[PDB]
């Protein structure tokens, strides 16, 4: 018997210049089975502003949002109130995830939100807590079937004419869009429909895309 | 184990037990310290030539570490307790961080010391 | 009086007169009232008054959880001791179930958290008074607990400095309070309230705290910016 | 309950212990016993009770480690006692285990002077922590 | 991951890749290595990131404490003795960590290397990483006490540089930071391939 | 294994008032020759002698401690150990620490100096005891001493005849053995004397 | 066992040396290293070993010493006498949580009377020491991969009443012999003496 | 002691939840009369696969949880869905503990209309669905479980439900080897849950390629 | 003096003074009464409301402490309610060591144990209140109390608090032998509405339990129509 | 005494503890806070015991943070481990959440250890008498300058003007007027400065009281020297 399990699925986030995109694959699946095809647990809002998305273990991720939850309301009540900002979520869950470093949770998790300014900021992890902040990122089963994609189409390497425009939120949704129906066709553990949070200063948006059911 | 409140508040808001320390402290010995140019200067009461203690000479001025030293006044043990504190202060120093303590870190170590002492139960 | 020394110690007449002082200590702090309808609760706290440039705020009221907050009086140390211990019971019971706790359990675990510190040596009493609005599937609850233990179910309560008059007027209004709509309710409290400041003080803003809980309201408080709509008009009309 | 509690380990109104006063009130009645530090050895003198004519002398070999009145320590330390010796048999089985385990760390004889010492932090210890009374005894050390 | 630091007459030059590479594939291209403990520390970033990211964040924090308590900085001899005694009590739980704590206290430039097993060692010239084995063979070559503050930087520029080229573990974009008595500064941040083209145009 | 790592071999042989132990004087690093000048006899007291093998880090460490605990007896009790009484201590210290256990191997010699009667005492690294009435011997050549003892050994010996015998076993014992050698030390102990002779033999 | 150390007791002084390398796998991180730590002023350790346990030990004894020294009214401690509480704390070492000290140590020393009542030991102190916690007064000792090669040397060259030009030529010869024999590249190896009048640096032999 | 395989699946008005009444001591079919469908509270049932002695302390200390909790205080009785958050807590605790409750565990629950079915695993791992299927009845009968759903998404009804059930434990008895032909079907509706009495499906085996001369190896 | 300061000292007579205290605590609160009637036990209790805006329910004194057995505080209801705590942990202990319901008897024993261990030790102070448990079996009806001193004993009918003499008096006068649960309930809110002074306790509630065959064995409280109005 | 225990409570409802405490306060040297949308200015009497001091030696403002100071009054031993222990717990947020620590939530940790004070061991090992230090803590955070105050009660009260110490109602009684909501922070430091010399006995010098600013727009704490008191003072 082993304490650890992954259960597949795949997430991925890209900040724009007012907004954050993020994105989970909606599928649990056991040792060969599938358990669910509508899993929402992938993906957990801690502010309004501020969500984590985490790929692996679903009973690790399901913990750590419990625990990063309660910290956060911890945080609410020894501040008056004041909710805590996307960098400082950041570093409370890097400096949780090494507080378990010699048990680690098998989670890969992503905390996405917007900045003082407002501007969109991604932040990445190892198993262990190692942090690093990105303008997008993907983790889970199709990483790496998507992030050479959004390398070649974001940061525009290799190409001998003018930067495009910076992206909108409907060209980065679109985008995000083909990166996971391009995965989901060459990828088995990944793809049933893609939950996006479209996150902005006036409110968040929820949207779901279909994917593939083989 | 015996931990009873010794140093408790009165009701004209003094510690009682710090203040009679501190009349035993009035009956010790007198010490001074001089500051100079290039020198520190301490002096201590040296009770008396009794013509029964040892011929050999004992120092009343206690050498904490190699660049520090210290002179006390009140009870001799309780300074023997806190002299040996504050050269284990200096060597725990010394080998946490490899340099030398600075008079005024193992200053504040006794004096956090001795402030301990007069807030701990059943002390 | 040789019986009133230590908590151990019954009086020769069956009393405990630590846990007494405790009571006076509750009865010394700052007026509050809470009130309960039929969905609703309401608590209304009578903070400290500038005096005339020099505001001082000193936080009364807590939020235990989505469903529950409570208002203290006394003892500013030991209410905060006890929200705390209130709030981890509540995230340890919201992990465990993924729903609120009930108030009746609630109030069974403060009670026991009193009575802990009343019967041993090396412990003394809490010496604040607690009203705990909240709200759950059985409707809306309203509790009041003391230094001694006791917890008490309340249609409305007051809690305090001169609450006695606070208490006398809601012994008139009370068993319509399950009539009144939300902001009947707030003017009741309000009221109850006013009738336990000093004579040349009136209620307004800068001196009152008002704190809601309800079937779709989540424990929410109401302090200067926000109080505008239940202060800004209103009036003791005798 | 705390309303009998002696409070041993306290100041008076003058900064004085008045347990450690009265433990030196104590050793004021015991024997007399005088040390004389020569250069070719010291020499320890002292009163024992009268001998009542039904007193029997424990028959120990080696008989040089203990006395009436005085005790060995180690083989380079002997000591003299005054006051409660019952008091001053666990001082000095303690002062016997510092030496060994000296003499175990560093493979070489304790100094006179650390011996000394560290049993006074022994006696020190119970006049400022534990809240029982202090040891009532004064050690002549050789 | 390449890694250097060396000190000369003029202070002390870092210099660092942003490549971390999970086994085959590559993770990230833009991670700091440099690790600015303070505005008067500087430390490295070597082996498991998320291990020395915490430990000298740790170190850090005691580094203030310290200024707090004291009135005063604290001195990179104590600073890599914090480090090294933490390392040192974790030697048997696998750490992962090999870092460089370069300082200007007031007796002068300091540089320590402080590995996963608590040792700490004082040299002018240390290379860290699986990149080092190429950056000695161009540091070793060039390095002399008497350099400018542009000759060092060009030289550990060059080292890190060459350590990318060969090794598949270090790229990304070389990073160079001068150690001075008024602290440091982040003497510049350049792309590989661009270096590359620099070096050998044509 | 740990028990020959250092090398080193003692033996003690009873004679009629008096008994020989004797030690190898080699210590080494499992081929390698630290020193030539290593005996592992220890004096307790006039009428007890014993030898420790096995990890020297162990035989010196297991060597304080009894030194501690005779001292603390001496001077607890006003009399001398005696051989049967020092014996089982070692058994008792031996044995606290049976699943920690120290490396050594004592062999313990006594004599009574009012009787005459000679002990001898040989446990294991746990403190299994053995008392036999010729000879004990431990120590990486304890199958060659075995040998020697059982061959060359008889009951009513006198002192220079069982000083004899022993440096015979042992030399001959020593040559058969890679971790042993490099002359031995003796102790010959009677009812009235105790003498200390030291053995010539091979330098390899 | 990579970095090899040497150390011979004469008539008047001891002298130890101790190579400088420190290195990471293959990687020669450094190969001026001091590994010789001074002890008291008539005393110091020759110490092989990895830099974190190395370190730690000597500066634990050496605090140890000096809080010692403190509480004794400055009253130094015999040699014999360092090196039990070094020998008790490497084998305490071994049978600990923490594991031993993977450290080898040549301790080296000069023993003067305190007082006019000391009757003690006056010449020089030579102390092999392992790191299971091993001790043994020896005329010479080493450690590493060239101590056997030096071992045999000192048999066939070392004399009880060198004097200390002919000690540093055999120094220099068993060094020589090292970087001869040694795969393990040892270019630098620290040399160090204990005399009457304490520890003195040697720059000639290296 | 080792149980088989639990299928359950939502119907229009309520959750069926089917099982054998076997236990097994590694190949050995030990206990033919087990009943292994547990009711938990008065709104909820629960059914574990695998170990049956973790099983039996792991619902003694849920039923003792829900009774105590609305005996000491008055307070309405735990929901269908605490009930499970509670066991899913208590099953990732004892695996943090490296002391696992070796099951995998469907739980269904009714209450004053909203229905409930989930399944836990014995590490932790929790999920919903309207078709929840553990041991070797999520390979075999959670793919004609899924079907059946997809047929029709208004909903089935509480007889196309029970047939599809007993046809998905027909194939677990075809094709299972630790399994029996004796079963139980709790049904959780609004009034509470039913446990049924021990029935049998019947099967078929009189197919013309099973004969003796057509599976012959001549 | 000081030989009344404190549960672990005896007075010159062989009393303990605080224990005393304690009971004449308990002697000063409202009044109880119990009945075992040969097919089950009823608690009947007066609950004395210092205010008239108190929700119905507040204050409770009876709990269950197991499915069959339950407790009557008679005293201080923090006291009461900490013994609750106590005879709850005992009853489950029984239904998880030993797989069987709590004998009357057996939890009685307990709750007096752990009563009289607050009256040996100079760091606590006996509990002010004394526990009426009311029990239905495998060992039939029964019905014990418990007072601070941790004596427990068995009655047919008992009565306690302040007015407790003519209560007992008025328990007097039933058979106990021919008694059923369904008129003993009525008897015993009689009772307590005609001892009760109605000047003094302006706002009373009347609250009975019972445990018998018709309750299916079960420890709960009356439905609201079945006690008399006064 | 010792006829009381330290948990008991006086008839009226006060901890006996507690109130011979605060009269402790009382007897210390004064202490000062001034909150303005500038930013918020700290004071203190120094009080030393002879002219042989060090003046920086006893500092009666510390700086928990860079943007968080503390003074206090009473007992400046015992105020040594509420500063050490809001300076730990400080950079412990800093550490957690990569963000300066509120002035509320340092108050807060200041006041949680302050409350642990009693007599029972137990598990834990409680301090035998509460704190004879009133904390007054100054800073500026994303709510603008923010003061508070500590009683040894455990008790922590936001403040826009509050003074500790010996001449404490005095300088309430100033405060009650000479004082508004919109200050500019030299209007502030006047007012201080000229509060310290009502309730000073001894005269007012650079080197005699110690005065601490925490600006709104810098954001940062500026301990102010000598010179720039006799800046103050020459205005
Ligand atoms: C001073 C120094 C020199 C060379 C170092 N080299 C490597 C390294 O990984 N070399 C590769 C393997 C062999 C050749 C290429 C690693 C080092 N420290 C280190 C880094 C991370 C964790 C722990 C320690 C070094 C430190």
């Amino acid at each position: 018997w082993s304490p650890y399990q992954d259960n597949g699925g795949t997430t991925a986030a890209i900040a724009g210049k007012d907004f954050v995109i993020l994105a989970g694959d909606t599928r649990l699946n056991g040792d060969f089975c599938l358990h669910s095809r509508h899993d929402q647990s992938k993906i957990f809002q801690l502010t309004p502003y501020t969500y984590m998305a985490s790929n692996g273990m679903q009973a690790d991720r399901l913990q750590l949002q419990q625990m990063l939850k309660y910290r956060v309301k911890w945080y609410k009540y020894n501040n008056g109130g004041k909710v805590p900002s996307t960098k400082a979520i950041a570093q409370l869950m890097s400096t949780m995830l090494y507080h378990r470093r010699f048990f680690p949770y098998y989670t890969f998790n992503m905390v996405v939100g917007l900045d003082e300014e407002g501007h969109g900021v991604c932040y990445s992890y190892d198993a262990v807590g190692s942090t690093e902040p990105f303008l997008y990122g993907t983790r889970g089963s199709a990483a790496s079937f998507v992030e050479p994609l959004l390398d070649c189409l974001i940061n525009r390497q290799h190409m001998t004419s003018q930067a495009p425009p910076e992206m909108t939120k409907e060209e980065t949704l679109a985008m995000l869009k083909n990166a996971f129906t391009g995965a989901a066709e060459r990828d088995i553990y990944t793809g049933d429909s893609v939950s996006f949070f479209i996150i902005t200063k006036d409110g968040v948006q929820q949207e779901s895309f279909e994917l593939r059911k083989d | 184990s015996y931990d009873r409140a010794i140093t408790v508040f009165s009701p004209d808001g003094h510690l009682f037990q710090v203040e009679y320390a501190q009349e035993a402290v009035k009956k010790g010995l007198a010490a001074v310290g001089v500051l100079g140019s290039d020198s520190v200067v301490i002096a201590v009461e040296k009770k008396s030539a009794v013509k029964l203690q040892d011929s050999r000479t004992i120092r009343k001025i206690y050498k904490v570490d190699a660049n520090i030293y210290l002179a006390f006044a009140g009870l001799s043990a309780d300074a023997r307790v806190l002299i040996n504190k504050a050269q284990l202060e200096c060597q725990r120093f010394s080998l946490n961080y490899e340099d030398t303590m600075d008079v005024d870190m193992l200053v504040r170590y006794v004096a956090g010391v001795q402030q301990k002492s007069t807030q701990s139960g059943g002390s | 009086n040789e019986y009133d020394s230590d908590i151990t110690t019954w009086s020769p007449t069956g009393r405990l007169f630590q846990i007494e002082y405790a009571n006076e200590a509750v009865n010394n702090g700052s007026a509050t009232v809470g009130v309960k309808g039929k969905n609703f609760v309401v608590l209304a706290a009578l903070k400290r008054s500038p005096v005339a440039e020099l505001s001082s705020y000193q936080e009364k009221v807590f939020e235990i959880d989505e469903h529950v907050g409570m208002s203290i009086s006394g003892l500013v140390a030991d209410g905060r001791v006890l929200a705390r211990y209130l709030r981890t019971e509540c995230m340890n019971y919201r992990y465990m179930y993924s729903n609120g706790m009930p108030m009746n359990q609630m109030a069974d675990m403060i009670g026991e958290k009193h009575q802990r510190h009343i019967q041993c040596s090396g412990k003394r009493p809490f010496g604040v008074g607690l009203l705990l609005a909240g709200y759950d599937r059985q409707g809306p609850h309203l509790y009041q607990t003391v230094p001694s233990g006791d917890v008490y179910d309340y249609k409305a309560t007051a809690m305090g400095v001169r609450s006695q008059a606070s208490r006398t007027y809601l012994e008139r209004h009370f068993e319509h309070f399950s009539d009144c709509t939300l902001d009947e309710l707030v003017t009741h409290a309000l009221k109850a309230l006013a009738s336990a400041t000093s004579e040349g003080i009136e209620l307004n803003v800068k001196n009152t705290t008002i704190a809601i809980v309800g079937k779709d309201t989540p424990f929410t408080i109401f302090e200067e910016e926000s109080a505008r709509k239940y202060l800004d008009g209103f009036k003791m009309r005798p | 309950s705390h309303r009998y509690d002696s409070r041993t380990t306290t100041f008076s109104p003058e900064g004085r212990l008045y347990q450690v006063e009265y433990a030196v009130e104590a050793i004021q009645q015991a024997g007399t016993v005088i040390g004389v530090c020569t250069k070719d050895g010291v020499v320890l003198a002292g009163e024992k009770m009268v001998p009542h004519p039904l007193f029997d002398s424990e028959s120990m070999q080696d008989k040089n480690t203990s006395g009436e009145k005085m005790y060995k320590i180690a083989e380079h330390i002997g000591c003299s006692v005054a006051g409660v010796t019952s008091d001053a048999y666990a001082l000095l089985n303690y002062a016997r285990l510092s030496a060994l385990r000296h003499q175990y760390t560093f493979q070489e004889p304790m100094a006179i002077e650390d011996l000394c010492r560290i049993l006074c932090d022994e006696k020190q210890l119970y006049t400022q922590y534990g809240g029982v009374r202090p040891y009532g005894v004064s050690f002549l050390l050789v | 991951t390449t890694t250097l630091a060396f000190r000369f007459n003029g202070g002390i030059i870092v210099a660092v890749d942003s490549r971390a590479s999970t086994g085959q594939y590559i993770a990230s291209q833009t991670v700091m290595k440099v690790l600015e403990i303070n505005d008067y520390l500087l430390g490295t970033l070597a082996g498991g990131a998320a291990d020395c990211q915490y430990w000298e964040r740790v170190l850090g924090m005691e580094c203030r404490l310290w200024e707090l308590r004291n009135g005063s900085r604290i001195t990179v001899a104590a600073a890599s003795k914090i480090l090294a005694n933490i390392t040192y009590a974790y030697r048997n739980h696998g750490l992962s960590m090999g870092t460089m704590v370069a300082g200007w206290d007031q007796f002068g430039p300091s540089l320590y290397y402080v590995d996963d097993k608590g040792s700490r060692v004082k040299q002018d010239l240390f290379s860290v990483g699986s990149g080092s084995i190429y950056a000695y063979g161009v540091l070793d070559t060039g390095y002399r006490k008497d350099l400018s503050v542009e000759d060092a930087c060009d030289l550990a520029r060059r080292s890190i540089f060459h350590a990318t080229y060969r090794d598949g573990a270090s790229g990304g974009i070389v990073t160079v930071y001068h150690v001075h008595e008024k602290g440091w500064t982040k003497i510049s941040r350049d792309d590989q391939t661009k270096l590359y083209h620099r070096y050998f145009p044509s | 294994s740990i028990m020959a790592y250092s090398g080193g071999s003692v033996m003690a042989m009873a004679g009629k008032e008096c008994f020989v132990i004797i030690s190898d004087n080699r210590l080494g690093e499992q081929l390698k020759t630290i020193s030539t000048e290593v005996p592992k006899l220890h004096v307790v007291n006039d009428s007890i002698v014993y030898g420790l093998t096995g990890l020297r880090t162990d035989q010196q460490t297991f060597a304080n401690k009894v030194q501690f605990r005779t001292e603390m007896y001496k001077l607890r009790e006003e009399r001398d150990i005696t051989g049967k009484a020092f014996a089982a201590m070692i058994t008792s210290m031996l044995y606290e620490a049976r699943f920690g256990p120290w490396f050594v191997e004592p062999v313990i010699g006594s004599i009574d100096k009012s009787t005459g009667e000679v002990y001898l005492c040989a446990t294991d690294l746990i403190g299994a005891p053995c008392e036999p009435e010729d000879y004990v011997c431990a120590g990486t050549a304890a199958e060659s001493l075995h040998g020697m003892c059982e061959a060359l050994w008889r009951p009513g010996m006198s002192p220079e005849e069982l000083f004899e015998i022993a440096a015979q076993a042992m030399l001959s014992a020593c040559d058969r053995d890679s971790l042993s050698g490099y002359g031995a030390v003796a102790m010959i102990v009677t009812k009235d004397k105790v003498t200390t002779r030291l053995i010539k033999g091979r330098k390899d | 066992m990579a970095e090899t150390a040497i150390a011979f007791r004469c008539k008047d002084y001891v002298m130890v040396a101790a190579a400088g390398l420190n290195a990471f796998y293959y990687i020669k991180i450094t190969d001026a290293e001091d590994k010789i730590t001074q002890l008291d002023t008539h005393q110091l350790v020759a110490c092989t070993g990895e830099n974190g346990p190395r370190v730690n030990f000597t500066e634990y004894i050496k605090c140890n010493l000096a809080l010692n020294r403190m509480r004794q009214h400055g009253r130094h401690s015999s040699c014999e006498s360092t090196a039990n509480f070094m020998r008790n704390c490497l084998a305490s070492a071994i049978r600990s949580r923490e594991g031993a000290y993977q450290v080898n140590c040549l301790f080296a020393g000069y023993d003067t009377p305190v007082s006019e009542d000391d009757d003690g030991v006056v010449g020089p102190q030579l102390f092999y020491m392992d790191y299971l916690g091993t001790l043994q007064a020896v005329p010479y000792g080493c450690h590493g991969y060239g101590a056997c090669f030096v071992t045999a040397l000192l048999d066939r060259l070392w004399r009880p009443d060198l004097s200390q030009q002919e000690g540093l030529e055999l120094m220099q010869k068993c060094c020589d012999e090292v970087k001869r024999r040694v795969i393990i590249s040892n270019s630098y190896f620290f040399v160090k003496a204990v005399t009457k009048n304490g520890v003195e640096v040697i720059t000639a032999v290296h | 002691a080792s149980g088989g395989s639990v299928i359950a699946i939502k119907y229009k008005g309520g959750v069926l939840m089917a099982a054998d009444t076997l236990l097994s001591y590694g190949s050995l079919a030990k206990w033919p009369n087990i009943p292994r469908i547990r009711l938990l509270g008065s709104h909820s049932a629960v059914c574990a696969t695998g170990s049956y002695a973790d099983f039996q302390m792991m619902a003694k200390q849920v039923e003792d949880n829900i009774e105590r909790q609305k005996m000491y205080h008055n307070v309405d009785e735990l929901s269908p869905s605490e009930v499970f958050s509670y066991l899913h807590r208590s099953i990732y605790q004892k695996r943090c503990d490296f002391d696992p409750c070796l099951c995998q565990m469907v739980f269904i629950g009714v209450r004053d209309g909203e229905t409930f079915l989930a399944g836990v695993d014995d590490v932790g791992t929790r999920w919903e669905d309207d078709c929840i299927a553990t041991g070797y009845g999520a390979y075999i009968a959670l793919p004609l479980l899924r079907q059946a759903l997809e047929k029709n998404p208004d909903g089935l009804s509480r007889g196309e439900a029970m047939r599809i059930l007993t046809d998905c434990l027909r194939v677990l008895f075809y094709r299972e080897c630790r399994a029996i032909n004796k079963f139980q079907v709790a049904d959780a509706a609004s009034d509470g849950v039913r446990i049924s009495e021990p029935f049998d499906v019947e099967t078929h085996w009189e197919y013309e390629g099973y004969c003796f001369e057509k599976t012959a190896i001549i | 003096s000081g030989h009344d300061q404190s549960t672990d000292v005896f007075s010159a007579e062989g009393r303990v003074f605080q224990v005393e205290y304690a009971g004449k605590a308990v002697d000063n609160s409202s009044t109880a009464v119990a009945a075992c009637c040969k097919d089950g036990v009823v608690v009947a209790v007066e609950k004395v409301h210092t205010s008239r805006m108190l929700e119905k329910g507040s204050n409770n004194r009876i709990h269950a402490v197991d499915r069959q057995a339950g407790i009557c505080i008679c005293g201080l209801l923090p006291d009461g309610r900490a013994i609750v705590s106590r005879a709850r942990q005992e009853a489950e202990n029984s239904r998880d060591i030993f797989a069987t319901p709590i004998r009357g008897s057996v939890l009685a024993n307990r709750v007096g144990e752990f009563m009289h261990a607050y009256t040996t030790h100079f760091a606590y102070r006996p509990f002010g209140c004394s526990a009426i448990i009311a029990s239905y079996a495998d060992d039939g009806p029964q019905l014990f109390v418990s007072d601070p001193s941790g004596t427990v004993a068995g009655y047919y009918g008992v009565a306690l608090g302040k007015a407790k003499t003519v209560a007992k008096s008025e328990l007097e006068k039933l058979d106990f032998s021919s008694l059923t649960c369904d008129e003993a309930v009525g008897k015993l809110a009689s009772i307590l509405h005609e001892v009760h002074d109605k000047q003094k306790d302006k706002l009373y509630e009347v609250e009975v339990a019972w445990v018998c065959d018709k309750s299916d064995r079960k420890f709960v409280h009356v439905p609201a129509d079945m006690v008399p109005a006064e | 005494e010792y006829d009381r225990g330290v948990n008991t409570f006086s008839p009226e409802g006060r901890i006996f503890q507690i109130e011979y405490a605060v009269e402790a306060i009382k007897l210390g040297s004064t202490s000062l806070g001034i909150r303005t949308p500038e930013g918020v200015v700290l004071a203190a009497e120094k009080r030393v015991p002879s002219t042989l001091v060090v003046p920086s030696s006893m500092s009666k403002i510390m700086e928990v943070d860079s943007h968080i100071a503390a003074v206090m009054s009473g007992m400046v031993a015992d105020a040594r481990i509420l500063v050490e222990h809001a300076r730990v717990e400080s950079q412990n947020h800093r550490f957690t959440y990569n963000e300066p620590m509120s002035v509320e939530s340092c108050t807060l940790a200041t006041c949680d250890l302050s409350i642990q004070f009693g007599e029972s061991g137990g598990r834990r090992k409680l301090m035998s008498r509460p704190f004879g230090v009133s904390l007054l803590i100054a800073g500026v955070d994303e709510k603008g300058p923010q003061l508070w105050q500590t009683d040894p009660s455990g008790t922590h009260t936001r403040y826009d003007a509050q003074a500790i110490g010996g001449g404490a109602e005095a300088a309430q009684s100033v405060f009650t007027e000479r004082y508004h909501r919109n200050m500019t922070l030299e209007e502030g430091e006047t007012l201080a400065v000229d509060i310290l010399k009502q309730v000073m006995e001894d005269q007012l010098s650079p080197e005699n009281i110690e005065v601490a600013v925490v600006r709104a727009d810098d954001g940062k704490l500026h301990m102010y020297t000598p010179t720039e008191i006799k800046a103050i003072m020459s205005r």
